[PDB]
């Protein structure tokens, strides 16, 4: 085996240099609760999105996508999943036919 | 390859010490050549410690500890005499030195 | 109304130089208590007087309504910021018993500007000089085009 | 007719709540073979709901707590297999990024250019910028601590 | 659309202004575009994208749509009445006593420095 | 600096395009009264600048559309792009 | 089909305007289901704002606010004047 | 003791005031690159003074390659023959110099870092934008490229004397930052 | 990312392990693929498959333009002057190493592998030119220089007889957390003038640099 608190205090001592020392009982509790809610929601949506993969297995790389998608948190790290699609705006003939039809209805007839 | 090409490479490496990381990888792979020419090779690693400290000891301290192991009496007497003067003459500070400092590289049989 | 007057001078120069641009193309190719609706439409007037870029109300009307509503939202967001800071009910704000306002009445204003859009004050000085320089820049660009076309037609 | 030609899609409230409150259990069938090579358990869900989660303690959770809580949620949603020790770290990363954003916002509120911050400033900035936090749970709790 | 008037008829609201149907139809178009867009992303996700690893072929079953909608309602769309949360939260508020005092026939204001003193704002 | 900026708003040399009456109405709507004139002109000015910024976004995004090196119209594609590049949300109109 | 808002053309118009081809029918049925429910949802909220203005002829401000309260994006560009065709 | 700039290339433009049937003169000249779909002008040439010449139908021509104002002028006269003997009003006239580039070697490495960040008013080093370190003189209008080896390139002079002038003024500066 | 490690040295600092360099490699690759996605989409919306420079300079559309223009033509300021003036020095080829990083960018020649390592399956019917390859070299170099600046800034903001085996020539400045904080900082969201829709709900947007 291995030979066996300074995370928030480091999260805040590195933000500013003019004091700005927060208070517990009022402010700190808020932040801890927010963090808890964040983790619960994220892992829930991740596990659902893993079950979506039609394989009843572990959850990896779904968190990175869920973060990049719903929140605006990108992580430049481990997974590399992007859209790969321009998401073109014209299937086969018939839609642009409707486009030009309503276009001529607009201009003349 | 033949020993003459290795001796010419060792002579070319001897002129280099008189990048630094590039000299480390050449001296590091020459420690793998210990498995004669190593007696010429570990001759160089003695005088490197005799010239200079402020030099990068990355190639030095892992080859110094394979220098006492190689079973040739004239350089193991030479190398271990350098290390045994750098410490204090007390037996306290030589006892803390072997466990608290000077990490032992070799997991191996030695 | 010097800001109104200079935007109007931009408007006049735009009218005349774009007219000249178009005829030059033609010759080349020849070869108080107030209410809601008045406020809305006044803002639309002012908006379409901003638009030196395209042409003054030279776009579809949906876009004019869009722009009106957007700028309304922005102005409201300004004031919702300043009044929020002013109520504050927090020790950082709030007149101290010994009349010690940790942040006086002006930092409020500077700060509410900062929260919404504008970063610093002098960016406004900057945008102002930028405007009046845009006037002479586009002026001289299309004036050089005018002189070169007066040379070309000969 | 009445649509949702299924075993059902209830639209009530209380059963949504209850069914969204009790822990579930991913118990499996075995008609011919249901692979996975690791039997499903709900000891994990009880262990997950029993953790000393955040907001009792004063610090953001270190890996182990978060891992114990996740296994619970994954089994409780209907997955199987153990979380693989890289998920926790990326999650911590996103978390601390989130909170640095929030507190940067509050600092941008209080001082323009020796101060000390309160609850009201954070309520102010969560009135201005509510797109940061997802509604539910905490904002209601925030308007019951003032 | 006449069917939108038909749907208005369900709630006894026959007093529209004729901009509402345009607006709500525009809305539903926007909404479903976003929905079946991110559902297509998830259909790609099951198809194991990156800078060239495989193709992109569309099926778009109902599960993907369910995923793409649950994410939206994660931060939108006023949910079921969260009664229990409110009950416990309000019991936490409904815990500490009233002041039990007598201002003696007037109004009792907050102390100045919490009152506003709505003077002409000035620098 | 800053103090010049409220040295200047008072006199007629700098009077925002947004008339005083309209801004007074919009101050009042969102709930603010004060017998100063500077501040109202100032919020006028900032709004003028913000709309100018979307103006230039529209101008350039129109200038890209064809022939880089029947007059100009700021249509729904130009607007869709600039409003999008902001935080203003998606404009997906339709027909039928 | 299931309900109003025939997904054979409406949802088809939507998806084929996006640039897909493969939307199974039952999926578009369920999609019609969802968007119709969202309609009833927003409609009741704007009714709640209607009968505080103590009027009947629901205007656009009602639904605009009813969006603003659902944490949902607004919708600009719909003026009462200049009527419809 | 002398270190002086050499002329590496003079780009001159002179006009044979008369219309020129480029197809024709390309034909006769035969070894003149004349080609469709691109650049409408005939590219002539000569073994010595080894210069290239872009002849334009607008009666104007741009001769390049000469290492001296006199050679250019000479090559400028040669060309108004090959397109004169072919019955033409090849009137050599208004000869002008468009640019003169030089080069020099001081033979001592230079401490460019020190030059640049004490002469940042004129000197320039962005690694992604370009290799090496530059210098822009205001009087005379010359752009000098200075390299560590001590080799410098003087560009943009419209007249010979400005190259010597530019180097005569920057030499003491380079001696100050001579790396030893 | 040997070029990135050289580019990281060119900015200011030395000695990244393989971790930070592979991470930065992922960063730059992601930024660049996003740029080309947007530019290709915009061109095809204009109705052309060929990737061009006019879109891409306007894709940056910011003070990001003056420097990029200079790089093409060849093919605040007091601080960047003062730091360089402090650098002025020589020996063990002091100024010599500075030049290496400048002319070892991907655009120098190795355009092929730089094109291939990034995404290239996009736009299979066309293929861009080498001018944009040089452009991307400029953008990647500037991105690496900026990231390094912010990492150093946060690092600084955080604030017996020798046993002769410690060489006293080894330092450990830069790692994952520093770069992560810096890349959070640079994603300053928008100037915040692009997120002024202050009171609402919901959000999503991509970003560069």
């Amino acid at each position: 085996s291995q030979p066996s608190l300074k995370e928030l205090l480091r999260n805040v001592g590195a933000d500013e240099g003019d004091g700005e020392t927060v208070i517990d009982g009022d402010v700190e509790e808020l932040l801890l609760d927010l963090a808890d809610e964040f983790v619960t929601s994220v892992t829930s949506f991740a596990c659902r999105l893993a079950k979506h993969r039609k394989v009843d297995n572990i959850d990896m790389r779904d968190v990175q996508l869920h973060l990049e998608r719903n929140w605006n948190i990108r992580v430049p790290g481990y997974a590399s999943d992007e859209i790969r699609s321009v998401r073109k705006f014209q299937p086969t003939a018939g839609y642009n036919q409707k486009v030009q039809g309503v276009a001529i209805s607009k201009s003349v007839n | 390859v033949d020993k003459d090409m290795l001796l010419k490479v060792i002579n070319i490496v001897t002129e280099w010490i008189f990048t630094t990381k590039e000299k480390a990888g050449i001296l590091g792979k020459m420690m793998i050549f210990d498995l004669e020419l190593s007696k010429k090779f570990n001759q160089v690693i003695v005088d490197i410690f005799e010239s200079k400290h402020t030099e990068l000891t990355a190639r030095m301290e892992t080859a110094f500890l394979f220098g006492t192991r190689l079973s040739d009496v004239s350089i193991r007497k030479k190398l271990m005499s350098i290390l045994s003067d750098s410490l204090e003459l007390d037996i306290d500070k030589r006892l803390f030195y072997i466990i608290k400092d000077q990490n032992w590289e070799y997991l191996s049989d030695y | 109304g010097m800001n109104k007057k200079f935007n109007e001078i931009i408007h006049l120069m735009q009218q005349i130089r774009r007219i000249c641009f178009k005829i030059s193309l033609i010759r080349q190719m020849q070869t108080d208590k107030l209410d809601s609706d008045v406020s809305y439409n006044s803002l639309k007037r002012s908006i379409s007087k901003i638009l030196m870029a395209n042409g003054f109300e030279s776009t579809a009307p949906f876009c004019s309504d869009v722009i009106t509503q957007i700028a309304e939202n922005y102005f409201g967001n300004l004031v919702k910021t300043l009044k929020n800071h002013i109520e504050s009910k927090s020790i950082n704000k709030v007149m101290g018993d010994a009349k010690f306002q940790k942040v006086s009445n002006k930092d409020i204003l500077l700060l509410s500007l900062l929260e919404n859009g504008v970063e610093s004050p002098d960016a406004l000085y900057e945008y102002y000089n930028e405007n009046i320089v845009k006037q002479i820049s586009k002026l001289e660009g299309l004036k050089s085009r005018l002189s070169s076309f007066l040379a070309e037609l000969l | 007719t009445r649509e949702s030609g299924k075993k059902g899609m209830v639209n009530s409230v209380i059963t949504q709540t209850r069914q969204a409150l009790i822990p579930k259990v991913p118990v499996v069938t075995r008609p011919t073979n249901v692979p996975g090579n690791s039997v499903q358990w709900a000891q994990d869900v009880i262990h997950g709901f029993q953790a000393l989660l955040a907001s009792e303690i004063y610090e953001l959770p270190e890996m182990d707590n978060l891992r114990t809580r996740m296994t619970g949620i994954s089994r409780e949603h209907g997955l199987i297999g153990p979380v693989d020790d890289s998920v926790i770290e990326i999650m911590l990363i996103g978390l601390e990024q989130h909170l640095k954003g929030i507190v940067e916002a509050a600092i941008d509120i209080v001082k323009y250019r020796r101060h000390t911050l309160t609850i009201e400033d954070m309520y102010d900035t969560l009135e201005q910028y509510p797109y940061l936090v997802e509604p539910g749970g905490t904002l209601l709790r925030l308007q019951s601590v003032m | 659309v006449r069917l939108l008037h038909l749907i208005f008829a369900t709630q006894n609201i026959y007093s529209y202004q004729d901009h509402v149907p345009l607006q709500l139809m525009d809305f539903a178009y926007r909404y479903t575009t976003g929905t079946l867009q991110d559902a297509t992303i998830y259909s790609d996700h099951a198809h194991a994208s990156n800078a060239g690893n495989a193709g992109t072929n569309a099926q778009l079953t109902t599960e993907d749509i369910r995923l793409a909608i649950a994410a939206r309602t994660n931060y939108q769309f006023k949910p079921v009445p969260p009664k229990e949360l409110l009950l416990e939260l309000a019991a936490e508020r409904n815990k500490k006593p009233l002041p039990a005092v007598i201002p003696t026939w007037g109004i009792r204001l907050p102390p100045e420095k919490y009152c506003l003193t709505g003077k002409d704002w000035v620098l | 600096t800053l103090e010049e900026i409220l040295e200047m708003m008072e006199d007629e040399e700098f009077t925002p395009i947004i008339p005083d009456a309209v801004t007074d109405y919009y101050l009042a709507k969102n709930g603010f009264e004060t017998s100063d004139i500077k501040i109202k002109r100032i919020l006028a000015l900032a709004t003028q600048k913000f709309i100018s910024d979307i103006a230039q976004d529209a101008y350039e995004y129109s200038r890209i559309r064809s022939s880089s090196s029947n007059k100009v119209v700021l249509t729904m594609d130009d607007l869709r792009s600039a409003l999008g590049e902001y935080g203003i949300n998606v404009k997906r109109p339709n027909f039928y | 089909s299931h309900t109003l808002w025939s997904p054979s053309d409406t949802v088809k118009d939507a998806a084929e305007s996006l640039g897909i081809f493969n939307l199974n029918e039952e999926a578009a049925k369920n999609l019609a289901m969802d968007i119709e429910y969202r309609i009833h949802e927003i409609l009741d909220q704007a009714s709640k704002f209607m009968r505080h203005g103590k009027r009947r002829t629901l205007h656009t401000s009602d639904i605009d606010r009813a969006l603003k309260v659902l944490n949902l994006e607004p919708l600009y560009g719909y003026d009462v004047s200049r009527p419809l065709v | 003791s002398g270190i002086v700039p050499t002329l590496q290339n003079i780009v001159a433009t002179v006009t044979l005031g008369c219309r020129l049937d480029l197809k024709t003169v390309a034909l006769h000249a035969r070894n003149a690159e004349y080609n469709p779909k691109r650049f409408a002008a005939v590219i002539m040439r000569i073994r010595e003074p080894k210069t290239t010449a872009l002849i334009f139908a607008s009666g104007k021509m741009v001769v390049t390659g000469a290492k001296s104002e006199d050679d250019s002028k000479l090559a400028s006269r040669k060309y108004a023959r090959i397109i004169q003997k072919i019955g033409f009003a090849a009137k050599f006239t208004d000869f002008k110099i468009q640019n003169i580039v030089g080069s020099c070697d001081v033979k001592f490495p230079i401490r460019l870092e020190g030059l640049a960040f004490s002469h940042g008013t004129f000197s320039s080093y962005e690694p992604e934008l370009f290799p090496g370190l530059i210098y822009r003189m205001v009087k005379p209008k010359i752009v000098l490229l200075i390299f560590v080896s001590g080799k410098i390139v003087l560009t943009g002079a419209k007249q010979r004397e400005e190259i010597y002038q530019a180097f005569e003024a920057i030499y003491p500066v380079l001696s100050e930052f001579r790396k030893m | 990312m040997e070029i990135q490690q050289m580019m990281f040295v060119s900015g200011e600092t030395n000695d990244p392990p393989v971790e930070t360099t592979s991470l930065i490699e992922d960063i730059v690759r992601s930024q660049v693929v996003e740029i080309v996605l947007h530019s290709s989409q915009t061109a095809l919306s204009r109705g052309t498959k060929s990737i061009v420079p006019e879109d891409v300079i306007f894709l940056i559309r910011h003070d990001k333009a003056k420097v990029n223009r200079l790089r093409t033509y060849l093919s605040s300021l007091k601080r960047l002057k003062t730091n360089d003036e402090r650098t002025k020095n020589m020996t063990k080829e002091e100024y010599v190493h500075w030049s290496e990083c400048r002319q070892a960018s991907f655009t120098f020649r190795k355009a092929k592998r730089f094109r291939e390592w990034c995404g290239l399956s996009h736009l299979a019917e066309s293929r861009p030119s080498d001018d944009v390859i040089d452009i991307l070299g400029f953008l990647t170099f500037e991105m690496v220089c900026s990231i390094t600046e912010e990492a150093l800034i946060v690092k600084m903001l955080e604030e017996r007889k020798h046993l002769f085996d410690g060489p006293d020539k080894d330092v450990r400045p830069i790692t994952s957390g520093h770069v992560l904080e810096a890349w959070r900082r640079l994603q300053k969201r928008n100037v915040e003038k692009k997120a002024i829709r202050n009171f609402q709900g919901g959000k999503l947007r991509s970003r560069v640099q």
